[PDB]
């Protein structure tokens, strides 16, 4: 509840 | 110049924090999630597909006298939690906390994934990692921090996130009343575009500090603290009712439990996360089972010092030509 996980690049 | 803005968690769990930011002329105020693990500033806008907008404030670039369409440019981004958005790009005036940059790229979302539509409190993201991770094409755009460095009194910003309480982002100065003792600085690697550093080790509760390298990133836009499996298993081994739960996705423990503190090394210094910080909240309202704030990074790929870690410290993001990361207890 609601955890966030911010970028993917390769 | 400098800026100072208040950041507030979006809910009673501190899942994330939003900071107001004034875009355009006259100013339109949107509440953005300040994300040191990405380098895009994008917002919901008048261009976002209508059906994909649930309670958010939008940026209308046609109402802003200073906005300029950046022609040709589009962007597309996906994040670790599987959310994504894409669109086109304007440049406009953006102010944080009284600090103004002109010709900032503001990425206008034409579409947004379901978790951003479902989040009524987050009007977009402001990315603060290194500009090499910016997703605008064909030419990448600078972050708000990179655009502001020329005018800042000192090239730094600070993150002082509260525990179930507001906090502050400062730009361009270090508030020596916000922390205790002295800041310890540790080297940053920009090889992958992140604020990436190496912790010198960890202790659980009042046991021994174990010297062991933990490479990870400091990410204000990740909720939890993700560490390698065997460190995380050392921690929850000290909580009698904690178990790994495949249904919920991580370690849970009785809400009843007084959780031990967790310490992480920064060079010779120690930052101690209080036990209560690691209690992230019950898995359901009224449940007797709570969800842990420290979890395994094994399926992420990278160790992440997220808001659980960062809110126990005063963190200085030193963006001089050779960047470093500073931590102090507060």
């Amino acid at each position: 509840p609601h955890p966030f996980h911010x970028v993917i690049h390769k | 110049s400098t800026g100072s803005a208040t950041t507030t968690p979006i809910d009673s769990l501190d899942d994330a924090y939003i900071t107001p930011v004034q875009i355009g002329t006259p100013a339109q105020t949107l509440n953005l999630d300040f994300d040191t693990g990405s380098s895009d500033l994008w917002v919901f806008s008048s261009e976002t597909t209508a059906s994909e907008v649930d309670g958010q404030t939008i940026y209308t670039p046609s109402k802003s006298t200073t906005a300029k369409l950046l022609s040709g440019a589009t962007w597309s981004i996906s994040y670790g939690d599987g959310s994504s958005s894409s669109g086109d790009v304007y440049t406009d005036t953006v102010s944080v906390g009284g600090l103004t940059v002109t010709g900032q790229a503001v990425e206008s979302a034409k579409k947004v994934s379901s978790s951003f539509t479902e989040d009524s409190t987050i009007d977009g993201l402001l990315g603060l990692a290194f500009s090499t991770l910016n997703t605008v094409s064909p030419t990448q755009q600078k972050t708000f921090f990179d655009n502001a460095k020329a005018s800042l009194d000192s090239p730094v910003f600070t993150a002082d996130l509260g525990y179930h309480a507001p906090g502050t982002y400062n730009f361009g100065f270090i508030d020596t009343t916000a922390y205790t003792g002295s800041i310890t600085y540790t080297a940053v690697s920009t090889k992958q575009g992140f604020w990436e550093w190496t912790s010198t080790g960890y202790a659980v509760g009042s046991g021994t500090f174990k010297s062991t390298s933990i490479d990870g990133i400091a990410d204000t836009g990740t909720t939890l603290l993700y560490l390698p499996a065997t460190v995380v298993s050392a921690y929850w081994a000290q909580v009698s009712g904690a178990k790994s739960s495949s249904s919920v996705g991580g370690y849970v423990f009785p809400c009843s439990a007084t959780l031990p503190s967790f310490t992480f090394g920064v060079g010779s210094a120690r930052i101690v996360i209080p036990g209560d910080y690691i209690d992230f909240g019950p898995i359901s309202t009224g449940s007797s089972s709570c969800f842990g704030g420290i979890q395994s990074s094994a399926g992420i790929g990278i160790n992440i010092f997220g808001d659980v870690a960062l809110k126990a410290a005063f963190v200085v993001f030193n963006g001089a030509t050779t960047p470093t990361l500073g931590f102090a207890s507060k």
